[PDB]
């Protein structure tokens, strides 16, 4: 997980916000899987009662 | 009515500008003269009139 945080202050200040009154925080990642033997995965589909 | 007030999230709100002006002056030329003759100096009763 990659996290980037910028608290309000001088670093936030720009021409769009000359006072630097805002901030943000974000998170991102990569994911993926590889299936070698599909026949070993079994599934059953049914309805369920109330 | 015309006070500068911010908000919780404020950017591009209160812009101001400045101005300068110039002054000037000039100079001029003045003069005058007088004339006399040799007889006026020599035959005048008062020496040192010059």
């Amino acid at each position: 997980f990659t996290v980037m945080t910028k608290m309000p202050g001088k670093e936030t200040a720009d021409r769009n916000d000359p006072y630097g009154e805002t901030g943000f925080s974000s998170i991102k990642w990569y994911y993926g899987i590889l299936v070698k033997r599909p026949e070993r995965l079994a599934l059953i589909k049914t309805v369920a009662p109330l | 009515s015309k006070l500068p007030l911010l908000t919780e999230n404020g950017g591009r709100v209160n812009r101001v500008g400045f101005t300068r002006i110039a002054r000037e002056g000039s100079i001029h030329k003045f003069g005058f003269f007088y004339e006399f003759t040799q007889e006026s100096i020599d035959f005048d009763s008062d020496d040192g009139l010059m």
